[PDB]
């Protein structure tokens, strides 16, 4: 009863991607296809082999022959990057394929935008202190984050996420530096430093100012 | 023409049972085949089973037979899935999806066009903890935000101005600290000239702990 689709496919922008799905139940029955972007619910793009729901772009189409169904995407764009799942329906059982991760190549480099918040008065009042470094809109999705206190590295109190895909297909990350209020107040500035594609991007905040 | 709305995220201890509900508005539930599908983190879609409230019958995936129970309530237009003897392997987002029963009979095909928003069920021995919330004051445009600190488990939603403000909003995926707790931040970029005239309130929801905090974010001083 299982459905087989390849784990991954890459496409240059403007090119056509085809994702095959094969299995016993596509002979007699029909395939549906879903698109799932990171952080979202699955969205149906093709049903009954070749039917496109209203609201779904015509560049998505579907076909089937034998025990193999194919999802075809024309003029691939960066926003089409997603996992794609085929699904069958036989007796009274929904079957899913393993998903196919579609990769769109050729996306341009983008340096990260950094926002850096000092601890709030309220947190200080609660005798804690957290510096918040928010990193967004970068590509490719690999950065490392380092912190500084007055030009010197800060080892302790650093908590950093791994990058994650934004809606616009660039990446986001964040890093948190925990401090005591007196630490915060005793230095002239603290810096969040993002290393991305061989460059270093820095924001600084000073207790005063 | 049917809106499926699911119950909120929950934490559950190993051994216990979880109930997820899927309520249909703008549509009659018995007009549909309701299907339950889950997704473990970073994994694929897994069928649990389905139900035809019209016929009252339910069918189960073989992996979940005798562990998952799927029912529906006519009077409340609501479907239910219950999964018992939970282990950490059941931590996942559970989805309900509907396809018009009409087409299963007239056409012999599915068209799962309508999906619930999904429900994160975390199976863990660690107790729920609601977050503390702090305003990230703003200093052309300006960024302002809310810091959502020290909660367990995922997830947390943050809206702004009770959902009235959606444009310019970026809620960042949470960090998992060494302490086992999460923190995230949500930031919205607004006009600096609007500051001090328009109000910005973040609405934080941690359903597993039933915490709901509204925090007013004002310019400094």
């Amino acid at each position: 009863s299982v459905l087989t689709q390849p784990p991954s496919v890459s496409v240059s922008p403007g090119q056509t991607a085809s994702i095959t799905c094969s299995g016993d139940n596509l002979r007699d029955g029909y395939a549906s296809w879903y698109q799932q972007k990171p952080g979202q619910s699955p969205v149906l793009v093709i049903y009954r082999d070749d039917k496109r729901p209203s609201g779904i772009p015509e560049r998505f189409s579907g076909s089937s022959s034998g025990n193999t169904a194919i999802l075809t995407l024309s003029g691939a764009q960066a926003m089409d990057e997603a996992d794609y799942y085929c699904q069958a329906w036989a007796s009274t059982t929904v079957i899913f394929g393993g998903g196919t991760r579609l990769t769109v190549l050729g996306q341009p480099k983008a340096a990260p935008s950094v926002t850096l918040f000092p601890p709030s008065s309220e947190e200080l009042q609660a005798n804690k202190a957290t510096l918040v470094c928010l990193i967004s809109d970068f590509y490719p999705g690999a950065v490392t984050v380092a912190w500084k206190a007055d030009s010197s590295p800060v080892k302790a109190g650093v908590e950093t996420t791994t990058p994650s895909k934004q809606s616009n297909n660039k990446y986001a990350a964040s890093s948190y530096l925990s401090l005591t209020p007196e630490q915060w107040k005793s230095h002239r500035s603290y810096s969040c430093q993002v290393t991305h594609e061989g460059s270093t991007v820095e924001k600084t905040v000073a207790p005063t100012e | 023409q049917v809106q499926l709305v699911q119950s909120g995220a929950e934490v559950k201890k190993p051994g216990s049972s979880a109930k997820v509900s899927c309520k249909a508005s703008r549509g009659t539930l018995s007009s549909y085949f309701i299907s339950w599908v889950r997704q473990a983190p970073g994994q694929g879609l897994e069928w649990l089973g389905g139900i035809t409230p019209l016929l009252g019958t339910a069918n189960y995936a073989q992996k979940f037979q005798g562990r998952v129970t799927i029912t529906a309530d006519k009077s409340t237009n609501t479907a239910f899935m219950q999964l018992s003897s939970l282990t950490s392997d059941d931590t996942a987002v559970y989805y309900c999806a509907g396809t018009v029963y009409y087409d299963i009979l007239t056409g012999l095909y599915t068209n799962f066009h309508y999906w619930g928003q999904g429900t994160l069920v975390t199976v863990s021995s660690a107790s729920t903890k609601g977050p503390s919330v702090f305003p990230l004051a703003p200093s052309g445009t300006a960024a302002l935000g809310c810091l959502v600190k020290d909660y367990f488990p995922e997830p947390v939603t943050v809206s702004w101005n009770s959902g009235a403000l959606t444009s310019g909003v970026h809620t960042f995926p949470a960090v998992l600290q060494s302490s086992g707790l999460y923190s995230l931040s949500s930031v919205v970029t607004v006009p600096s000239s609007s500051l001090g005239t328009q109000t910005y309130i973040c609405n934080v929801n941690h359903k597993p702990s039933n915490t709901k905090v509204d925090k007013r974010v004002e310019p400094k001083s």
